């Protein structure tokens, strides 16, 4: 089963990483949309 | 040339698929007479509904049948099975001992007449199909009506 | 390189990564074993079919759950066909616009809505099933490829039996395929649509299967179906003529071809492909040896001819691929010019947005495939041409007088170019100087296309005379005095041909001839040339052979496809432009109560398309206003993609106007900055190869260019139509 | 139906019969029109009882149209 | 500790080289191979174990509704204390994962029952979802009629 | 809450007490449905009480159905299971 892991460790890694990154960013924007500034 | 094989083979060319042909020689047989049995036992004295929905029986028609028809392959694929009283020492094509009581009896061939009873019951039961389908009436209505007005 | 071991080996430069994808499908470079290749591509076709099958499943699925097809069905005239919905994120929801039927979605132009009405589809239930059936097929196709490469791969002998394959494909697929569809029409499409045209409403239509079972429902209309025995076995066939006719023309209520005709069409096509299927020799005697027949043709001019062809087209894929690509592309083009002139779908012609995008889509697909024929034809010359083993003789001579063919074709393009573009530069100059009498115009010195005008004239007077069975014309562009108007929109109308139409056709003659020149020159001179006597040893895809001989850049057959690729863009790009303006100016419009027809641009094509300034102003500048004013509306995306395409386009010029020598030297300075901070990759960064930079360049050029009109057109017709 | 029926059903089975005559040929054993009609013509001829009912319905369809 | 005799799931045959019956409960099952690496299995093993141990208890939750035919501060604290507690618990268990012939029986049997709860604990809910009805009675309440 | 009215009498007594013999406490010592077995003595009825009958049988006559070889020899019956012409 070593094989599947490696398979998931090529440029696909990039897609999974960018999909995870996109999901994070979009969800952040859902909770805090129309953000023109950091006010805290 | 439909007949000649020469395959590895993904099974269109080699020996089986005529193997199956041998064994549907038997349930097109049990299927036929077993289907006329309710038809003419009532001769003396379309959704249609029985018990629950018969899809439920199915799950138990493809259940046991599963637990059954499964193993049968096992023998084929490889002689033994071994799980239960179960013996299946007979050859893969046929395993008469143990599930045929007392007899043991195959060579005349009968097998050539059992495959002869086979594919005539195929076309007999293939009768039943296109028969009651494109017409709209059962196999025994038009048949009786066919010796009635031949021309 | 996964495909090859040495190729896989190890990566030392980034060039390895680019090569890996570039030769991924180059199956004949991974092995010299023909059987291995053939086995590879055969499975690859399965994998393809799976993807398009999945593609179809999503189109039916989206039509079911994410579309207002039902809503469009009751009111097709002013409901906008819309599939797919956009989630309300980072301001996206504005792309969901008023399309009618109390629904928010993006207006579509694929034309599935018109297809589905023709098929007699009435409910999302029906679309839902077809989507699943497609997915089930997609699962099969994908599985089938795995089974025929790892379990049971066919012999080379299997693929070589071309006769048997021919017989089936133009009979088993074409014939029965046409026949099978012919049955669905008269049993489902024709009955249900007949109801739909009577304003019965979809839910008030009986289910399709009720039409098939009992003849009663199907027989009250089309009473030929009444006889159970049917007049078919009587072989009179005259009785059947109610459900199928040779009426032609166009239904004045639905604006599409009579399904009453298409059923008869397929009925003929089917058996016509069933008979023609019984031609080639197989096993049971009757048939043809294509090898034999091919040999028979010979000539005082050709000497031996076609002899040896059968050997070539049975051992070389690139040879077969070129032929197929050349005509499949050519077929896509004639499809574009047959669906616009003879609208085959209900409420298709009325939907201007769909028609523009359909014609334009088929023109590009057809255009690209033809260019691909040039590539593989050239690949065949470099990789598979061997006179020692497979001489043809036809191929010879061609190679023998190749300097002749190109030189003549070179001249024709110059003659055409002058006698096309020059006329416009004439008109542009005479109008600027204030002398329109001088120009090539209908009002001044006119150059009437009397030949095309004469062919149209005979098509008008065809029904009754040279076509008794035909009640009406083939297409209403050949009608004469007829006019179909579905809704308040004009479905079709006789299209006039003037001096403005004489010029533009001669531009298409030109652009096609030059495109042919570039591509054909690359195929013939793919192996040898006076400049490079051994080009074939350099391969099909090589950048050059040095600055020697004054400079030998882009001498490869690959680069001839590269140069001809821009020209195929230049070509179509002006065909679709001809289509857009002519249809808007002299065909599409609104018809009133009195019968007065007002076109979208108001017949300005005839006197303003004869000038270059006229296309730049009355066409581009004018009809752009939609795309450049689409911000804050539902067509917001088109405005962005219009700007987005203009960028990927100008982005291509960066790759096309420069060379890799500059870039590699620039990287050197950048690698230094990395080595200073321990951030130098072990995989050394290299610039793109000389050839890749051209490949990268043309792709972005075509993308930015094509994409840019896409947004042009789709913003225009939607806001106006 | 009746006799009339059986007369058209036999001539839609004799529409078949006329392309038997093309090629019928004969000359058996002499001259050669048979052997010639069994040389290239026909590689059997109920393949042409079968090529019969195919093109024959077409020949009637066209002889009315031609 | 190798044998071709173990009651395979699918009779004749079922032998993956990784599985051998050395482990307890080895019914020869894994077409996917979801663990062909010893690092792969050694982890899966522990995984398939802890699960079972939990599932059993879950079963002990099906034991309570037949005895009779949820907090002082709902969730929140009740979880953090749980997280904080089972954390440390599972914490050390983690550190241990990476750092008599009679007992085989016990452990072979332990897994199989354990295997049961999971299939069980599973079943009771995908029968409860979409289908708002408890399983409490169903044994002989649904046995009245299919 | 949960004991209240025997859990609304097992609930399931609410939607279906299967079959509770109707004509209750009358001619009940018989069967569900009541294609009546009835009391016990005289005929069961719910034809049923044809019972084998003689000619001009009842079923529910419109004109047709099937049925029997009554009297002396009538089968194949002209009305049903007989050659047509
Ligand atoms: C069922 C699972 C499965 C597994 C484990 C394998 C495994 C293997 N295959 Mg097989 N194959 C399969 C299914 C499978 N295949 C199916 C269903 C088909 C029919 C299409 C094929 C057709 C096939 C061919 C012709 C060949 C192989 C080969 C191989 C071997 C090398 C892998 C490789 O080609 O490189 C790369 C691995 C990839 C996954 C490449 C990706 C290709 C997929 C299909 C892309 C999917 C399309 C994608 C959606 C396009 C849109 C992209 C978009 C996002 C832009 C390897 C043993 C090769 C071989 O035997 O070596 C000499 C070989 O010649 N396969
Ligand atoms: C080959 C194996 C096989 C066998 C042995 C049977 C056997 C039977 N089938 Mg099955 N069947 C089979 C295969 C088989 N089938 C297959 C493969 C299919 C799929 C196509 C079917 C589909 C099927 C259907 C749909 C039905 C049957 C039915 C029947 C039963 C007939 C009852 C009936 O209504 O007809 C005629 C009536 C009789 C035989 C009753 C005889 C009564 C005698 C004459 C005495 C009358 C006196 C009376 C009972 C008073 C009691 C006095 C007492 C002391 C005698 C019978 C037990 C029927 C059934 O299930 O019954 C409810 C039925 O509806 N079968
Ligand atoms: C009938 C269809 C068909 C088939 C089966 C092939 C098959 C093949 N071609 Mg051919 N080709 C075709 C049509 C076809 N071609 C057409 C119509 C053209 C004209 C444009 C070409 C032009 C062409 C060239 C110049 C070459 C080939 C080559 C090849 C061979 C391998 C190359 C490869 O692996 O691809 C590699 C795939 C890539 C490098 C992917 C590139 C990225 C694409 C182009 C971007 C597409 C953009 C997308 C559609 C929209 C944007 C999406 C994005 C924004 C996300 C292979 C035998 C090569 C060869 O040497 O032959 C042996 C070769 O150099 N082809
Ligand atoms: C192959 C062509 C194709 C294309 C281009 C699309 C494109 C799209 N789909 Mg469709 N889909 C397809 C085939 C396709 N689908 C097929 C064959 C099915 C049947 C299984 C579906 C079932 C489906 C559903 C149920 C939904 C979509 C949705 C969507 C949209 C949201 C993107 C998304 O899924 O989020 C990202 C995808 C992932 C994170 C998983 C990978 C997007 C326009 C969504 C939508 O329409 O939004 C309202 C939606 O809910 N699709
Ligand atoms: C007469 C029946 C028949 C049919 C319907 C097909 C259909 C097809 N063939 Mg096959 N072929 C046939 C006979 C047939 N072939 C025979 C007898 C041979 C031996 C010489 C071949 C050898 C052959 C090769 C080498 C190839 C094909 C390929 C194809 C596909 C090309 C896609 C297309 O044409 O458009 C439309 C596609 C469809 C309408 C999909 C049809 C769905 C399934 C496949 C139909 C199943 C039939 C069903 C029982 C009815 C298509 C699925 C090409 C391919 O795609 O490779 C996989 C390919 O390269 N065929
Ligand atoms: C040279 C140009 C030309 C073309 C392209 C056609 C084409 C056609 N003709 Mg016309 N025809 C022509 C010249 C032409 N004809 C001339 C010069 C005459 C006078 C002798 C006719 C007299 C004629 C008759 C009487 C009929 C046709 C018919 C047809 C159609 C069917 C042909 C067929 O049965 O099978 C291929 C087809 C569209 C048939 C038709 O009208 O279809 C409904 C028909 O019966 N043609
Ligand atoms: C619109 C076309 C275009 C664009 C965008 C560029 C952009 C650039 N040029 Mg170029 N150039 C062009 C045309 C263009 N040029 C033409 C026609 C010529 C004459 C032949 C040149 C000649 C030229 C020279 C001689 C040089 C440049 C250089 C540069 C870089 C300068 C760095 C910079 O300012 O910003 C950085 C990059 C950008 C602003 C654009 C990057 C594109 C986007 C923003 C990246 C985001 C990608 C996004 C996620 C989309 C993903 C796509 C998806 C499919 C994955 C920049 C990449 C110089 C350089 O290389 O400096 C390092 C340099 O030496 N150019
Ligand atoms: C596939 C079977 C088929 C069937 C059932 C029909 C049936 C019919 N045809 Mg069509 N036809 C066919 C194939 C068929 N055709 C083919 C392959 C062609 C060649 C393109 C034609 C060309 C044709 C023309 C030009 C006309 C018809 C017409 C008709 C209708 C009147 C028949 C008549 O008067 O004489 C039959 C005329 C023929 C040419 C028969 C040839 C068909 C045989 C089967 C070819 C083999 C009738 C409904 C007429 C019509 O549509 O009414 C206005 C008419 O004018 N047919
Ligand atoms: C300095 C910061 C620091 C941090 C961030 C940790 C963190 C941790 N310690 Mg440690 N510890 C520390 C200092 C620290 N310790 C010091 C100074 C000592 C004395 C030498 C210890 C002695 C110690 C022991 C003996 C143990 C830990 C354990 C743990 C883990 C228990 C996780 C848990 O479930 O609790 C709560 C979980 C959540 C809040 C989630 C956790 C990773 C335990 C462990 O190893 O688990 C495997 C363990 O037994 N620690
Ligand atoms: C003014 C309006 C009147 C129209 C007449 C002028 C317009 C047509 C142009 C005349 C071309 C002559 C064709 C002769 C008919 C013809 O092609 O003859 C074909 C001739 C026949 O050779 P064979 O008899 O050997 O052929 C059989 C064997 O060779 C093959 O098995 O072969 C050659 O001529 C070889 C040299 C090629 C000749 C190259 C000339 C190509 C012309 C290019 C223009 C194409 C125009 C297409 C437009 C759609």
């Amino acid at each position: 089963r070593d094989l599947k892991t490696y398979l998931s460790v090529a440029p696909v890694a990039s897609t999974l990483w960018f999909a995870a990154l996109a999901g994070l960013l979009i969800e952040i924007n859902r909770l805090f949309p129309d953000a023109l500034t950091f006010p805290f | 040339g439909l007949s000649d094989p020469e395959g590895t083979g993904g099974f269109i060319e080699p020996r089986w698929l005529a193997y199956g042909e041998v064994i549907n020689g038997r349930f097109a047989m049990l299927g036929a007479v077993g289907a006329i049995a309710p038809e003419y036992l009532g001769k003396v004295g379309g959704t249609y509904n029985y018990w629950a929905d018969n899809y439920t029986l199915f799950v138990l028609e493809m259940a046991l049948m599963g637990f059954a028809e499964h193993r049968r392959f096992q023998d084929w694929a490889k002689p033994g099975s071994m799980g239960k009283g179960n013996p299946a020492y007979p050859g893969g094509p046929f395993f008469n001992p143990l599930g045929f009581g007392k007899d043991e009896k195959s060579l005349k061939e009968l097998k050539l007449k059992e495959v002869k009873n086979g594919r005539l019951a195929m076309l007999a039961i293939l009768g039943y199909f296109i028969q009651g389908l494109v017409t709209g009436v059962g196999p025994y209505q038009n048949l009786l009506d066919h010796v009635a007005d031949p021309v | 390189g996964h495909f090859s071991r040495t190729i896989a080996k190890g990566p030392d430069t980034t060039t390895w990564i680019w090569n890996l994808h570039a030769d991924a499908h180059d199956f004949d470079s991974h092995t010299s074993d023909l059987e291995e290749i053939s086995r590879k591509v055969f499975s690859a076709h399965f994998g393809q079919l799976s993807i398009i099958f999945l593609w179809l499943s999503g189109m039916y699925f989206h039509g079911a759950r994410f579309s207002n097809y039902e809503a469009w069905l009751n009111d097709p005239t002013h409901i906008r066909p819309s599939a797919q919905v956009v989630w309300p994120i980072v301001g996206q929801e504005i792309l969901n616009g008023d399309v009618g039927g109390g629904f928010r979605g993006i207006q579509i132009t694929s034309g599935f809505f018109q297809i589905w009405r023709a098929s007699g589809i009435t409910s999302e239930l029906q679309l839902y099933c077809t989507a699943i059936g497609a997915l089930v097929f997609a699962g099969l196709m994908l599985f089938a490829g795995w089974f025929h490469y790892h379990k049971a791969a066919p012999k080379l002998a299997w693929f070589q039996d071309v006769e048997s394959m021919l017989n089936h494909h133009l009979a088993g697929l074409l014939g029965l395929g046409s026949l099978s569809w012919a049955r669905h029409q008269v049993h489902v499409s024709l009955p249900i649509n007949q109801f739909l045209n009577a304003g019965v409403d979809p839910k008030e239509i009986p289910l399709p299967h009720e039409f098939i079972l009992n003849r009663d429902l199907l027989a009250q209309l089309y009473p030929s179906f009444a006889e159970g025995a049917t007049p078919f076995f009587t072989l009179n066939w005259s009785k059947y003529a109610d459900f199928l006719t040779f009426r032609g023309g166009l239904d004045p209520l639905t604006g599409g071809l009579w399904l009453t005709d298409i059923a008869h069409h397929h009925l003929a096509i089917a058996i016509l492909f069933l008979i023609a299927g019984h031609m080639y020799r197989t096993n049971w005697g009757i048939g043809h040896g294509i090898k034999d027949i091919l040999e028979a043709h010979k000539g005082p001019f050709t000497g031996q001819g076609h002899k040896g062809l059968y050997e070539i087209l049975t051992t070389s894929w690139h040879a077969q691929l070129s032929i197929n690509l050349a005509m499949l592309g050519s077929l896509t083009i004639v499809v574009a010019q047959h669906m616009y002139s003879m609208p085959p779908y209900p409420y298709l012609a009325t939907d201007y947005a769909t028609q523009l995008s359909l014609f334009t889509h088929h023109m590009w697909i057809g255009g690209f495939l033809i260019v691909g024929a040039a590539a593989h034809a050239a690949i065949f010359m470099v990789r598979d041409y061997d006179p020692t083993t497979r001489y043809n003789d036809l191929l010879d001579r061609v190679l023998r007088h190749r300097d002749a063919i190109i030189s003549h074709l070179n001249w024709v393009c110059i003659f055409l170019g002058f006698h096309s573009f020059g006329l416009y530069i004439h008109n542009d100059t005479m109008s600027a100087l204030g002398r329109p009498q001088d120009m090539f115009s209908d009002t001044a010195i006119q150059l009437q296309p009397v030949f095309a005008q004469w062919i149209q004239n005979t098509h008008a007077l065809a029904p009754g005379t040279t076509a008794p069975g035909a009640t009406a014309s083939t297409s209403l562009t050949w009608g004469g005095g007829d006019l179909v108007a579905v809704g308040n929109k004009v479905a079709l109308l006789p299209i006039p041909l003037g001096t403005a139409d004489f010029l533009v056709h001669h531009i298409h003659a030109f652009t096609i001839h030059v495109t042919v020149l570039i591509l054909l020159k690359g195929v013939l001179f793919a192996r040898s040339s006076r400049l490079i006597p051994d080009k074939a040893n350099l391969g099909f895809r090589f950048p050059c052979d040095g600055p020697g001989r004054g400079g030998t850049c882009q001498v490869s057959a690959w680069d001839h496809v590269f140069l001809g690729l821009f020209w195929m863009y230049n070509s179509i790009s002006v065909v679709i432009f001809h289509f857009s303006w002519k249809m808007q100016s002299d065909v599409w419009g609104s018809i009133n109560d009195q019968g007065v027809v007002t076109h979208i641009t108001g017949g300005n094509f005839a006197q303003s398309s004869i000038t270059i300034n006229g296309w730049l102003r009355d066409f581009l500048w004018a009809q752009a206003s939609q795309v450049i004013q689409s911000y804050g509306s539902s067509l917001s995306a088109y405005g962005l993609f219009f700007l987005g395409a203009h960028f990927v386009w100008a982005f291509s010029l960066m790759f096309l106007f420069s060379g890799r020598g500059y870039w590699q030297e620039l990287i050197e300075s950048i690698v230094w900055a990395h080595n200073k901070l321990k951030v130098a990759p072990a995989t050394q960064p290299r610039a793109l190869s000389i050839v890749q930079g051209r490949a990268v360049g043309v792709t972005h050029y075509l993308l930015g260019g094509i994409a840019t009109t896409w947004a042009f057109f789709l913003a225009r017709i939607i806001a106006v139509g | 139906d009746f006799i009339g029926s059986s007369t058209n059903v036999i001539m839609v089975a004799s529409t078949t019969l006329m392309l038997f005559a093309g090629r019928f040929g004969l000359a058996p054993s002499a001259n050669r029109k048979a052997t010639a009609g069994l040389k290239l013509e026909a590689r059997g001829d109920p393949a042409g009882f079968t090529l019969a009912d195919t093109l024959a319905c077409g020949t009637v369809g066209h002889i009315i149209g031609v | 500790v190798a044998e071709p005799d173990r009651p395979l799931w699918f009779p004749g045959s079922t032998p993956p080289p990784w599985l051998d019956g050395s482990l307890p409960g080895d019914f020869g099952f894994d077409p996917l191979g979801l663990g062909s690496d010893p690092e792969s299995l050694r982890w899966n093993v522990q995984a398939e174990l802890v699960h079972s141990r939990w599932a059993m208890l879950g079963a002990a939750g099906i034991f309570i509704p037949e005895f009779l035919t949820e907090y002082f501060t709902d969730t929140t604290t009740l979880f953090i204390v749980e997280l904080v507690f089972i954390g440390w618990a599972e914490g050390r268990r983690w550190a241990d994962i990476l750092n008599p012939q009679k007992l085989k029986e016990l452990r072979t049997k332990e897994i199989k029952n354990g295997r049961l709860a999971m299939l069980a604990v599973m079943g009771a809910w995908f029968q409860h979802i979409y289908t708002g009805t408890g399983p409490i009675d169903n044994l002989f309440a649904h046995l009245a009629d299919p | 809450s949960v004991f209240d009215a025997y859990l609304e009498k097992s609930k399931a007594n609410k939607e279906l007490n299967d079959k509770k013999r109707l004509a209750t406490s009358g001619a009940n010592f018989a069967r569900a449905y009541t294609v009546q077995f009835g009391t016990c003595k005289f005929p069961e009825n719910f034809t049923g009480c044809q019972d084998l009958a003689k000619q001009k049988k009842v079923p529910f006559i419109s004109e047709d159905l099937e049925l029997e070889c009554e009297g002396k020899d009538k089968f194949k019956c002209g009305s049903n299971v007989f050659w047509k012409w």
